[PDB]
């Protein structure tokens, strides 16, 4: 009756250990430009300076 | 921002190298960034002309030591009074 109630607590603590190791993995994982920077306007391509612009200026 | 806006409101001098570098960086995630090292190099010496200054010093070191100097189609210098004279 007491071995089962200790195995329950050990399972509940190993669950927290797995959760902690997971939530540590999750932060060091790299992340998208749409999640790290603003979601709308998801491309990093600037295309900036649009009045006196030259054709051939893109690459 | 004013990321690539020039003095006339157009694109700046190194806009195209920067936009190529950002085209690089858009389709890559990290762990895979070592391949867009050349574009960045192309951008940086677009900015500062380090490798062209090195190359032109290497060629000027050789033309200083020639007694012959230049056997070439030469380049003329004019006064500003005489751009279309003859």
């Amino acid at each position: 009756d007491i071995l089962n109630e200790e195995a329950k607590i050990v399972q509940a603590l190993n669950n927290q250990r797995e959760l902690t190791i997971k939530m540590h993995e999750l932060k060091r994982e790299e992340k998208d430009y749409a999640h790290s920077y603003s979601p709308l306007f998801s491309d990093p391509v600037p295309q900036g300076g649009s009045i006196g612009k030259a054709p051939g200026s893109s690459r | 921002t004013a990321a690539g806006i020039s003095l006339t409101g157009g694109r700046n001098r190194c806009f195209s190298e920067w936009q190529s570098f950002m085209h690089c960086t858009a389709k890559t995630d990290a762990k895979s960034r070592a391949q867009c090292l050349p574009n960045f190099e192309d951008y940086m010496e677009c900015l500062h002309h380090t490798k062209e200054k090195a190359r032109l010093r290497e060629i000027e070191s050789v033309l200083k030591q020639k007694k012959e100097g230049l056997e070439a189609p030469p380049v003329k210098v004019i006064p500003v009074k005489a751009i279309g004279l003859v």
